[PDB]
């Protein structure tokens, strides 16, 4: 999921601009819900992710919001003491705690039903997996208890006209999300909200602690410990899932790290490259993004100086050669299947080939598995969700950075081999493998590019449509389920803020008993391929003029 | 009219709710999501309740246990009950709006029903604040904020200790999965300001 909020100092012909892309996979019916809600103290338009009563992306004519999920450490696991003398209890500060239990029952269409137990602790629930007669794990989650209070506080975010008024609610709001914020003034801001464990001295958050007492949490941490910036310097905030802030730990997710290399500095680059960008600049981010190779720019200064001392004919120098020509944005051939160039097939090959020579050759198995993906996996229907750079690939960027590494390299991936040796052996497996498969002349390659799928299957995996209501989308774009920009003050409209979005397929997930399918039901599929938006629309004059139908209820609670 | 709500829908069929308090306003907003997605939401609801397995069969009962394993219901419901009486319409008003318009679906079938619910052999139910609550909850909540593997992480440590010994295992797993790296990308520039705590990286717990 990404976000840029551009400010005043970085803004063209707009005060502030928006621009969200939140990452969800891609589903049909469509992932968010367009509304709008007008009254009770609520005056906004947008859309949100299972229509939840709070818009995760809008705005209400004074400022706008938006979100990417934070990935800080919100949560830790507690090994938890058990007696086979007393089943169903647990070790707690010097007494034998009576567990939370609960009876389920699972009701199976044409199935016989099934009857099991659900455990808790003081900690958490209880995990099915690892479990002996003298221990358990429970998964502890800094917001527990909290969940009502984030769905309110992403409700009643929609009603603050300031920065103050709208802390106010990031405060309550206790998932790991980070926050969006801009105004009509040209004002900008950020916060990684969220609640965050306060933690014993000695406590190393990436890994299990006991549950007998001495290893809980001390409480949460206040609100002042977010990260968190109100109209920064740089002018501009800019989030694809990234750090933070300096010194702000990551998720303990093994396969999750914040490091020198991240696909945000991709957004960066844009955003600076220019002093000042219009809206339509701040959305063409979108597609420039979304067909940007993701290793090109972290390991073509290694292609290139391993195969610095080539002589012209050495086939493993003209890949990186072609490389070096390529701005490394994907674009589909006329043919609609293949890549028009062949890059990220040989960042691909060449980039597995390190990972098994130097990472998972480190890492005792089975773990090495978990650094062995390139980043380039998929499937027929294509990706299921975000491209990033892989796990291995980050760990490999700090190797290859050599000293200008802040990570000390306790064990050497390369194992004592020059690393322009290892690079090389990996851009011959490289040449064999393609030239193989696509000839010897690189030129007239035609590498397969990567599809989108709208699967019927929400991501939980369940059906929320029939198979047949896949919909299918030529080129992949590492973009969006929906994106919406909002533009503060546009100085060529006659509107203090314009706003647009796209849900695709469409606003309808209808069909009726007969098949007929709605009128909305697929009327944003290709504007969403276009990298095209609609208006989204606020005032009653604007929404009146733009009117379809109507309809008045009446009714007593 | 307190009691009246206005639905218009743009261009694009997205709906715009007019209404003057709190309970009529989210009545419109479920109203109109019951008329749009009502086959998503009431999927949406057995994927984050559990309940898959009754209408679609064996091979999701593992997906629901699964489900029910990591919450606890009853928590649920207590936050629900603590609710404000304003907070409580919100929830309370949403139920209802999805109700109204599934009666109607529930009395005209032949004309109002999604074809979903024909093809997957079921009717849709009525909603209480807990089913809308347990949207948000289930996903956003117990599958967006839900993530470690520290369990995983201790084991990789251990092996890596064994195979480098301790001091250079500790190291090693510092290497492959560090706490935190001061060369990486942040939004807030350092020149604003840092985060000010500092964490353990030796697994002292043990
Ligand atoms: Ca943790």
């Amino acid at each position: 999921s990404n976000m840029w909020v551009i400010g005043k100092s970085k803004a063209q012909d707009a005060k502030a601009i928006m621009v969200n892309g939140p990452q969800a996979g891609w589903y049909a019916p469509a992932y968010t819900y367009g509304i709008g809600l007008h009254g009770a103290g609520y005056d906004v338009t947008g859309n949100t992710p299972f229509a939840y009563p709070g818009l995760v992306f809008g705005h209400n004519g004074v400022i706008s919001w938006g979100s990417t999920a934070g990935f800080g450490d919100d949560v830790d696991i507690f090994a938890e003491r058990l007696s086979a003398e007393k089943p169903g209890y647990y070790l707690h500060n010097g007494k034998w705690v009576k567990m939370l239990s609960r009876e389920e029952t699972i009701t199976v269409k044409n199935g016989q039903a099934e009857t099991f137990t659900v455990w808790r602790t003081v900690h958490g629930n209880i995990l099915q997996t690892d479990q002996t007669t003298q221990t358990a794990y429970a998964k502890s989650r800094a917001w527990d208890g909290k969940e009502l209070a984030s769905l309110l506080a992403w409700t009643h975010q929609m009603k603050a006209k300031n920065w103050q008024e709208w802390t106010q609610q990031a405060a309550k709001q206790a998932l790991t999300i980070n926050w969006y914020y801009a105004d009509v003034n040209g004002n900008i801001g950020y916060v990684h909200t969220g609640a965050y464990p306060d933690r014993q001295s000695g406590h190393d958050p990436r890994l299990p602690v006991p549950g007998t007492g001495k290893w809980d949490w001390k409480g949460l941490l206040p609100f002042e410990m977010n990260p968190k910036v109100y109209n920064p310097q740089s002018g501009y905030i800019a989030n694809w899932n990234n750090s933070p802030q300096k010194d702000y730990p990551a998720s303990d997710l093994f396969a999750f790290l914040w490091g020198g290399a991240d696909r945000v500095t991709e957004i960066d680059r844009l955003l600076e490259q220019k002093p000042r960008l219009t809206a339509d600049q701040a959305w063409d981010v979108i597609r420039q993004t979304s067909r940007q190779d993701l290793n090109l720019r972290l390991f073509l200064p290694t292609l290139q100086a391993a195969t610095s001392g080539l002589t012209q004919s050495d086939p493993r120098r003209q890949l990186v050669e072609t490389l070096t020509r390529w701005d490394g944005i994907n674009l589909l051939n006329d043919d609609g299947k293949t890549w028009q160039q062949p890059g990220s097939a040989i960042l691909n090959v060449w980039l597995t080939s390190m990972l098994k020579r130097t990472v998972v050759a480190a890492v005792p198995m089975p773990f090495d598995k978990w650094y062995s993906a390139s980043g380039y996996e998929t499937t027929q229907d294509g990706p299921t969700g975000s491209l990033n750079i892989s796990v291995g690939a980050k760990i490999l960027y700090e190797a290859v950075q050599g000293d200008k590494s802040p990570i000390p390299q306790a064990v050497d991936l390369f194992a004592g081999k020059p690393q322009q040796e290892v690079v090389l052996a990996a851009l011959e497996d490289t040449w064999e493998t393609l030239s193989k498969r696509y000839g010897n002349n690189v030129s007239n390659w035609k590498t397969p590019a990567m599809a989108l799928t709208f699967r019927a299957n929400n991501f939980f995996g369940v059906p929320q449509a029939a198979a047949e209501e896949t919909r299918h989308q030529a080129e992949y774009q590492n973009r969006g389920t929906e994106n919406d920009m909002i533009v503060f003050s546009p100085t060529t409209s006659d509107r203090p803020v314009l706003a647009w979005d796209v849900v695709a397929p469409g606003q309808s997930g209808f069909i009726a008993p007969d098949g007929t399918v709605d009128k909305h039901y697929e009327d944003q599929l290709k504007m969403y391929e276009n990298f095209g938006r609609k208006s989204l629309w606020l005032t009653k004059q604007d929404v009146e003029a733009h009117k379809e139908s109507q309809e008045v209820l009446h009714v007593q609670r | 009219s307190s009691s009246e709500i206005k639905i218009v829908r743009d261009e694009y069929g997205m709906p715009h709710i007019y209404a003057n308090d709190t309970w009529h306003l989210f009545y419109g907003y479920g109203y109109v999501v019951a008329q749009d997605r009502l086959f998503q939401m009431e999927m949406a609801r057995r994927s984050t309740q559990g309940t898959v397995a009754e209408v679609l069969g064996k091979d999701f009962v593992k997906f629901d246990k699964d489900i029910r394993r990591n919450y606890w219901p009853d928590a649920i419901r207590a936050q629900i009950a603590a609710l404000s009486p304003e907070d409580m319409s919100i929830l309370q008003g949403y139920a209802d709006g999805m109700n109204a318009w599934i009666d109607k679906v529930n009395t005209n079938p032949e004309t109002l029903l999604p074809k979903q619910f024909n093809t997957f052999g079921f009717t849709p139910k009525r909603w209480e604040p807990f089913d809308v609550a347990m949207i948000f909850v289930g996903t956003m909540a117990n599958r967006f904020s839900d993530s470690t593997s520290e369990i995983d992480n201790l084991a990789l440590l251990t092996a890596l200790k064994d195979k480098y010994g301790v001091s250079q295992g500790m190291a090693v797993f510092n290497q492959l999965k560090w706490l935190v790296n001061p060369s990486a990308p942040t939004t807030i520039a350092v020149q604003e300001s840092n985060y000010p705590l500092k964490f353990n990286q030796q697994n002292s717990q043990t």
